[PDB]
RNA sequence: GGAGGGGAGUGAAAGAGUACCUGAAACCGUGCGCUUACAAUCCGUCAGAGCCCUCGACGUGUCGUGGGGUGAUGGCGUGCCU
RNA sequence: UCAAACUCCGUGAUAGCUGGUUCUCCCCGAAAUGCAUUUAGGUGCAGCGUCGCAUGUUUCUUGCCGGAGGUAGAGCUACUGG
RNA sequence: GGGGAUAAGCUCCGUGCGUCGAGAGGGAAACAGCCCAGAUCGCCGGCUAAGGCCCCUAAGCGUGUGCUAAGUGGAAAAGGAU
RNA sequence: UUGUGCGCCGAUAAUGUAGCGGGGCUCAAGCACACCGCCGAAGCCGCGGCAGCCAACGUGUUGGCUGGGUAGGGGAGCGUCCUGCAUCCGGUGAAGCCGCCGAGUGAUCGAGUGGUGGAGGGUGUGGGAGUGAGAAUGCAGGCAUGAGUAGCGAUUAGGCAAGU
């Protein structure tokens, strides 16, 4: 819950632009 | 090659700030600035080298929005439940002090060199000091412009 | 007093006697070899314009040419089998500032 | 239990170096005319004639 | 026909634990222990000879500017204005000339703020 | 007490003594120099203070196109193989 | 030690299986897809690699001309169904 | 695009699309596949990308005009509200 | 009443702040739009050394392009042993070992010198290999950590004087 949601919402940073691996 | 500062080399003052309503921050980040040295071109990250400083009026600090009393200081004994927290003007209340050393503290490095210079770091909750003897040269924070 | 070459892509400060080592130049050991130059210093003013920098140079005798330190190479990577030795040596070529 | 690693020459050597000894003070005794150190603890029973001083 | 193997394996033995005499334990005693220690050490050698040039170039500009701050202009707006006045001297020297000659590195300084532009955060 | 050893000897050599050609490393210790008891360290590397040894040009001690041992402190850094 | 002892021999049994396989540099450099398979964790051929010879730009890219498509979309008193 | 609940760091196909695999370095707080960029070796040389310039962390408590009062920034729905 | 830009509540889990990376920040160090500079990588450039493909020329010079790399294919080499052949050193001290000073782009090298030690070795060209080990819950011998720790083998029980 709390882990998978921290991680697919860093992803919205700058310096990745939208997109990470294993989301 | 490149200058390196030898044992007998440094040259030490006593700068003193007054924190007479100075935003709190502001006031750290210079501080921090003096004592690790980033003002003389002599600078080295191995060595220290920055000059004391010495803070008065340190219970005349006031910083902005509700931080006085929504913001919460926090520690931990170690122990199970031993978190225990404190609001800023309970800790004015209580002793000044350690608002203004920890800030500073949080802004210097956390290693053997940082805490080898808050040695260099005195702070007082009044207007005073004993530290008169090296006559100490007041600082003014100013913004250079470009 | 002093100044400040240009050479091998690259920068020192200087004054007569100032021994220096520098990349390989093209000349013998004991020969002359004269140099551009960026900043100079006379005392307390200075030369700061690309003319009369130009309109001065540096003079320097080539004392012996050598070689630098041995620098040893050992490229690796891990769960591969990846490894690659290489070494090297950069020549050298010692001048001495005899004058300005 | 059994241990897990080989543990080290520092923390060996350090606790090994616990295992000390140290001496008896030691204090003279007038032994018939001459002179010999002994404990003490044994100080009485060497001058009435029971300690073997060798 | 028969080779014994010893000559050919002791040359490389020596000369690695000659290669480590400083590292402290079953890195200075061992050579299956230390020749790991040396793929990681030369290896962290080489990573370094190519990192020490932004070492001593963050070394300089903090010198340099904290040079100029005390003489009252910022580090960009100088390196602005040399770069406009074609002056050529390096960073490595600028700090060499923050320590021993203030005075020199004071008028260039003031060469700079010759030669900046008037308006500096105009649209040009 | 004896084992064992120190002198005196033999011998070209006893760093050939019946545990004996040479006599490595691991390993076990004794001395000499540096360093280490407010500190979080895949144990190293790059910069480097300070001290100690050394070669050389000089001068009553002194920097150097030096070199070597230690190395406070800072940055970087997630063992080897399958 | 017994759902068929022990020893020698056949025998260095055999394993689509696990592990292991030692000095250096130089150049180029993948694949994890297809059909079949008592077959799916293996293998054969094709695919992609390199080496040598042959054929010399035939490959690739951009522009312009020529060609079939029934996808998105839209449409339905233009068919089949709601 | 299919299966699934139009869920899965799920599973199955396409793609002169990519990267990892076999690919280091910088940024992402740490982080094989994300963005930049494809490492012949050296230099105590310079300019740049992505990203970022209060201190820790090198670079701007930069300029100008407006909004924000929520520590929003620095997780979030249906809906509610001078 | 419409559409907008930031905002409020809804909001809510278990070792410890803990959904800015931290200090701290609205006297923005936060969002937006324009502007100015700058830092920043092993990228590009700059000075140098090596190398591969091609090309031009002259009896091997230069230049352009190139040089991450696992499975893997190809090419060129060091080292060890025994030997055919020719020569060199060696009880006026070889090897082997410990070294110091130095070298090579690397495997490695010292016909460069010291200590120990006591009889075989080196060189160039060819030949042939039991030809290079860090891993196989690998074999043989030796030695460490655990450790100067656990134990010292019953439920009968030892003691004092004298003795050599």
């Amino acid at each position: 819950a709390k882990r998978g949601r921290k991680k697919r919402d860093r992803k919205h940073s700058k310096a990745n632009h939208g997109k990470r691996p294993n989301a | 090659p490149t200058y390196t500062p030898k044992a007998g080399d440094t040259t030490r003052s006593w700068y003193v700030i007054d924190a007479s309503d100075v935003v709190l921050g502001r006031l750290a980040s210079a501080a921090a600035t003096l004592l690790r040295g980033k003002h003389k071109p002599t600078f080295t990250p191995n060595v220290d080298g920055g000059d004391f400083v010495i803070v008065i009026n340190a219970d005349k600090i006031a910083v902005s929005g509700d931080k006085l009393t929504k913001k919460f200081a926090y520690r931990h004994s170690g122990y199970p439940g031993g978190l225990r927290k404190r609001t800023i003007g309970e800790l004015l209340e209580k002793h000044p002090t350690r608002v203004v050393e920890n800030a500073i503290i949080g802004m210097l490095p956390h290693n053997k060199l940082g805490r080898q210079i808050q040695k260099k770091l005195k702070v007082y909750a009044g207007p005073d000091h004993p530290h008169a003897a090296q006559q100490p040269i007041p600082f003014e924070i100013k913004q250079v412009a470009q | 007093t002093y100044a400040i070459v240009k050479t091998g892509g690259k920068q020192y400060k200087v004054a007569a006697g100032d021994v220096v080592k520098v990349e390989k130049l093209d000349s013998e050991p004991g020969a002359s070899v004269s140099l551009p130059v960026a900043l100079v210093v006379d005392g307390a003013n200075v030369t700061s314009k690309a003319d009369d920098l130009a309109k001065v140079a540096v003079t320097a005798e080539v004392l012996e040419h050598t070689k630098g330190p041995k620098i040893r190479i050992h490229k690796f990577k891990n769960k591969t089998g990846y490894h690659k030795r290489q070494g090297h040596r950069q020549q050298l070529t010692v001048l001495k500032v005899t004058g300005i | 239990a059994v241990p897990k690693r080989r543990m080290s020459r520092a923390n060996t050597r350090s606790r090994r170096a616990q295992w000390k000894a140290e001496a008896p003070g030691l204090v003279t005794v007038s032994v018939a005319g001459q002179q010999r150190k002994v404990p003490r603890r044994l100080l009485k029973a060497a001058r009435l004639g029971l300690v073997d001083l060798d | 026909a028969r080779v014994k193997r010893a000559l050919n394996a002791q040359k490389k033995r020596r000369t690695v634990l000659k290669a480590s005499k400083g590292y402290r334990g079953q890195r200075s005693r061992l050579y299956r222990k230390a020749k790991e220690q040396q793929l990681h050490s030369l290896t962290y050698a080489y990573r370094d000879r190519r990192a020490r040039k932004g070492e001593f170039r963050k070394l300089w500009i903090s010198r340099i500017n904290a040079a100029a701050r005390a003489n009252d202009i910022t580090y960009n707006r100088l390196i602005q204005g040399l770069k406009a006045a074609g002056v050529e001297v390096d960073r490595k020297n600028l700090a060499e000339l923050a320590v021993s000659d203030p005075a020199a590195f004071t008028a260039l300084v003031d060469v700079a703020r010759a030669a900046l532009p008037e308006d500096v955060n105009a649209p040009s």
